[PDB]
RNA sequence: GCGCCGCUAGAGGUGAAAUUCUUGGACCGGCGCAAGACGGACCAGAGCGAAAGCAUUUGCCAAGAAUGUUUUCAUUAAUCAAGAACGAAAGUCGGAGGUUCGAAGACGAUCAGAUACCGUCGUAGUUCCGACCAUAAACGAUGCCGACUGGCGAUGCGGCGGC
RNA sequence: UUACGGCGGU
């Protein structure tokens, strides 16, 4: 829990409220940090990997690092096809015709 | 309109039993109301106070800090914090043409009390010397630099945290390195710069209440 | 705040100056104690010795 | 009565006293002996209304005055002075407030102690914001 | 012309030195081109020595001094003048005024 | 021999996509087909398996690490100051 | 100075020179005679010594190589020979 | 990390040029339960459960290990050799020390 | 920069001033934490390096001059078309970082005009990694090797000799 | 703080 590790540690995979069995910063190479404890009032605040920093409980039972299969997006595409098989897997989003054609 | 000075009162703040003046001031702080206690308001205050004001005939170019860590009603009971050279002696002690040399060593004391220790010294010109330069050589400054902070290392390792600080108002480790290394290079203004402190061993409330005792 | 309007003698005078050659450095003793003795600066003509009044009696002199 | 301290006639309670004389601008701050709880900060440019003065020694001589009118109006008797300049990065001189601020305050009745220089000093850090041919006026 | 023999620098067996900034104007300038000048200046500004001393909580109390070190480009040193033009024989010293305390 | 001269693993992409693209790839793609020394073994048998997944020809001993690299230069300094906050002040 | 019989110096000035530079060139070493402490054995161990020279039967350390002049490690009977 | 490490691969490959020496597991493995062997050497790199038992014969042996700074490549140009080695024994240092060093 | 307190309306900045920051409490003071740069004073007509260049400690690695030498080899040398290695700062491509500073830019000013100096802010950049580029007032504006030709005091590193 | 110019040949 982010209440017992100490401030500047780097967290993946935390939960944004406590039980939630992991929410926050689960992408592929993100990470949070947690600062500022609050030791009465028990809730520490954290650094989201959108810059956007939130206070949360204390007790919030967290992941230490960073996740795995970082810099996934230094590699173009570099094709259409390779595009499509990347959202073959996802949904069914990829042709996105522009509206005003 | 409301004036803070009538919800605030004076306390007073009280040295450890081993320095011979005891009363080190009047802080304050403002009354209780509500939450917002008047006991944890003033814990951890740091009294920057020399030796002068707190010795009776010791320098006053050595000041200490003294966190409080306990309030016993009008008392404010303080503990050891750390200790540095004021800053017109730690820079009236660095000239030219001389070869300035410093360490430092993270030592614990017997008692739980992780320490930070800086120390300085000066080469020294002698007293018949003409060439304007006395400079040491590199690896006698690398010998010297090894000597300093092997001994600070046992006088702190030796024994708890009452018997080091109380080495710190006398100040010897400085004049024991000075007599130990006078046969490599001789110095002359040789001081423990600063002391800084890094860990507190869970507070246990009776060892407070022994350091202000008799 | 409120001070006592001070006279006070001069000793020896320290040469014009002013930037016109208009001020005069004078060091006046306040009458009470010679040991206690501010350097100022009048204008207009001296004469060594003499007494003159301060308004206000320390402030400020000639050094940048 | 609650305002004061408890001393008889002789002893004397100790407050440092920040004297922050940088340019343009001068404070002449005090507070208690852990320096944690401001009992009188009063400022240069405060007490001017001309903006080229707020670093005066004249606004540095009767902003002593009032933090000495206050000080002693409270019951805190004698001061301890840690000046200061800008420091750090930028000029390490006090400023022209420096010597005027503190003279105003020995001569309006209060007591002082040890006084000392605590500006900021670094370890060789941080650029100095003016280019590399300097500011050229 | 060469003016001087050294270029003005105190570099001899070397190729680069630190750069200082100059202490009023900031300027980039090599360490041993610029002026130097080590203030041991008083805090209490001796006029008002006897105006403190008998505020004072001591009967005998060593004010403290002021270590200053300034440095300047030689752009600020002329026009602060604490350096001036010299002829061309009276030039070739490198000995300091004297001081001339009391 | 030397066969081709500038695009060496992206030669394979023809005279297709560009030029600063083809660039782009051809360290990102040098470094996903290599073999690595294990840490574990000592062998230079650390093939990637899926993106984010690294493998041992022998030993069998599966490492997660960077995605077209083993070592991702961001997961090593949070790796040198975990284990320096675990030390300094012993939480 | 324009009359240095530069042919016959002084044995002074030619001690007091570089051992090259000489009018005829000679070298600042020599050979000592050494007696260690407690034997028989006279040792003929060379000035400038860049070895540890022990001794045969009380085998004990006789010399320390150091800068340019060997070090005897012992305050020694000695002697300077030929 | 700069002058003195020269203690102990200096006077590894010492004992590679004058005494004598197994490389590799199984070899050790005889020669710690014959009593032949005077000081394992174990890599950085040893599988953590060879470790235990290795470790465990110099206990019913009464032998010494030293656990070498250093991975099992490392180890091996150590030795002088082009190889990989986690586990040696020394069984007759020729000249130098490594046994009368530190354990 | 961010917490948590303290007190209060200014703070900043300039030759002056304004843009700006501020009772959702700034500046100031105190204690904590974080991050990235950078190693002050010691620091010199000191030192090393082929040149560019190199300053916080301890530590694996490999190198180097100088000195010492009654060792060794016995001309192996010197300069060098071709061809190579290294090369400040800026610059480029890609990746981490992004405190400070800061081209461009925005605005304030000052000016007859300000696309400038002066101020607030600030991108690229400055930091690390990898790949490039090979130019500088890369200067001692003096190629390298060799010899000879005045003196004096001093310094630095070895060596030797003495109150 | 601001201070910009002065036709050609003799
Ligand atoms: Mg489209
Ligand atoms: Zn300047
Ligand atoms: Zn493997």
């Amino acid at each position: 829990p982010v209440g017992t590790m100490p401030e500047g540690t780097i967290v993946c995979c935390l939960e944004e409220k406590p039980g939630d069995r992991g929410k926050l910063a689960r992408a592929s190479g993100n990470y949070a940090t947690v600062i500022s404890h609050n030791p009465e009032t028990k809730k520490t605040r954290v650094k989201l990997p959108s810059g956007s920093k939130k206070v949360i409980s204390s007790a919030n039972r967290a992941v230490v690092g960073v996740v795995a299969g970082g810099g996934r997006i230094d590699k173009p595409i570099l094709k259409a096809g390779r595009a499509y098989h990347k959202y073959k897997a996802k949904r069914n989003c990829w042709p996105r015709v522009r509206g005003v054609a | 309109v409301v004036d803070p000075f009538s919800k605030k009162d004076w306390y007073d703040v009280k040295a450890p039993a081993m320095f011979n003046i005891r009363n080190i001031g009047k802080t304050l702080v403002t009354r209780t109301q509500g939450t917002k206690i008047a006991s944890d308001g003033l814990k951890g205050r740091v009294f920057e106070v020399s030796l002068a004001d707190l010795q009776n005939d010791e320098v006053a170019f050595r000041k200490f800090k003294l966190i409080t860590e306990d309030v016993q009603g009008k008392n404010c009971l303080t503990n050891f914090h750390g200790m540095d050279l004021t800053r017109d002696k730690m820079c009236s002690m660095v000239k030219k043409w001389q070869t300035m040399i410093e360490a430092h060593v993270d030592v614990k004391t017997t008692d739980g009390y992780l320490l930070r220790l800086f120390c300085v010294g000066f080469t020294k010109k002698r007293n018949n010397q003409i060439r304007k330069t006395s400079y040491a050589q590199h690896q006698q400054v690398r010998q010297i630099r090894k000597k300093m902070m092997e001994i600070m290392t046992r006088e702190v390792q030796t024994n708890d945290l009452k018997e080091v600080v109380n080495k710190l108002i006398p100040d010897s480790i400085g004049k024991d390195i000075e007599k130990a290394c006078q046969s490599i290079y001789p110095l002359h203004d040789v001081f423990v710069r600063k002391v800084k402190m890094l860990k507190k061993p869970k507070f246990e409330l009776g060892k407070l209440m022994e350091l202000h005792g008799e | 705040r409120v001070q006592p309007i001070k006279l006070a003698r001069v000793t020896k005078v320290l040469g014009r100056t002013g930037s016109q050659g208009q001020c005069t450095q004078v060091r006046v003793e306040f009458m009470d104690d010679t040991s206690r003795s501010i350097i100022r600066n009048v204008k207009g003509p001296v004469r060594e010795g003499d007494v003159l009044t301060l308004l206000e009696s320390e402030r400020e002199a000639r050094r940048l | 009565i609650s305002l004061g301290p408890q001393v008889a006639e002789g002893e004397n309670v100790f407050g440092v006293c920040h004297i922050f004389a940088s340019f343009n601008d001068t404070f002449v701050h005090v507070t208690d002996l852990s320096g944690k709880e401001t009992i009188c900060r009063v400022t240069g440019g405060m007490k001017v209304k001309a903006d080229r003065d707020e670093s005066s020694p004249y606004a540095a001589m009767l902003a002593a005055q009032d933090v000495a009118q206050r000080c002693k109006e409270l019951g805190i008797t004698a001061l301890h002075i840690k000046l200061r300049a800008t420091g750090g990065n930028r000029t390490k001189t006090p400023g022209p407030g420096a010597q005027s601020a503190l003279r105003a305050l020995a001569r309006s009745g209060m007591k002082i102690g040890r006084i000392e220089d605590v500006t900021p000093i670094p370890s060789d850090s941080t650029r100095r914001k003016g280019g590399r041919r300097g500011r050229r006026l | 012309t060469k003016k001087r023999r050294n270029n003005g620098r105190a570099k001899k067996g070397r190729g680069h030195v630190q750069p200082i900034r100059c202490t009023n104007c900031a300027r980039c300038v090599p360490k041993d081109k610029a002026i130097k000048k080590f203030v041991i200046r008083n805090i209490v500004e001796a006029a008002a020595v006897r105006d403190i001393s008998e505020a004072s909580v001591f009967d005998a109390y060593v004010l403290p001094k002021l270590y200053v070190k300034l440095h300047y480009c030689v752009s600020c040193a002329i026009h602060s003048k604490v350096v001036r033009n010299r002829s061309r024989e009276a030039r070739k010293d490198r000995t300091p005024p004297p001081r001339f305390r009391p | 021999a030397k066969r081709t001269k500038k695009v060496g693993i992206v030669g394979k992409y023809g005279t297709r996509y560009g030029a600063s693209l083809r660039k782009m790839v051809k360290k990102i793609e040098i470094s996903q087909h290599a073999k690595y020394t294990c840490s574990f073994c000592g062998k230079t048998k650390m093939k990637r398996r899926a993106v984010g997944i690294w493998h041992c020809g022998s030993c069998m001993k599966t490492v997660a690490g960077g995605a077209w690299t083993y070592n991702t230069t961001s997961a090593v300094t949070v790796k040198s100051a975990i284990r320096r906050l675990k030390e300094l002040k012993d939480q | 100075p324009l009359a240095k019989d530069l042919l016959h110096p002084s044995p002074e000035e030619e001690k007091r020179k570089h051992k090259k530079k000489r009018l005829v060139q000679s070298p600042n070493s020599y050979f000592m005679d050494v007696k260690c402490p407690g034997c028989y054995k006279i040792t003929t161990v060379f000035s400038h010594a860049q070895t540890v020279v022990l001794c045969v039967g009380c085998s004990t350390v006789l010399c320390q190589p150091t800068g340019g002049k060997a070090r005897l490690t012992e305050g020694c009977s000695f002697r300077r020979k030929q | 990390t700069k002058k003195s490490l020269e203690s102990i691969n200096s006077r590894l490959q010492l004992v590679m040029k004058s005494g004598k020496y197994v490389l590799g597991y199984k070899q050790t493995l005889k020669m710690i339960r014959q009593g032949k062997a005077k000081l394992v050497i174990l890599a950085n790199n040893c599988p953590a459960l060879r470790k235990s038992e290795i470790e465990y014969y110099a206990m019913l042996a009464k032998t010494g290990v030293h656990h070498y700074s250093g991975n099992n490549i490392e180890l091996g140009t150590a030795c002088g050799k082009y190889y990989r080695v986690c586990t040696l024994a020394i069984i007759d240092p020729g000249d130098s020390d490594i046994i009368r060093s530190m354990p």
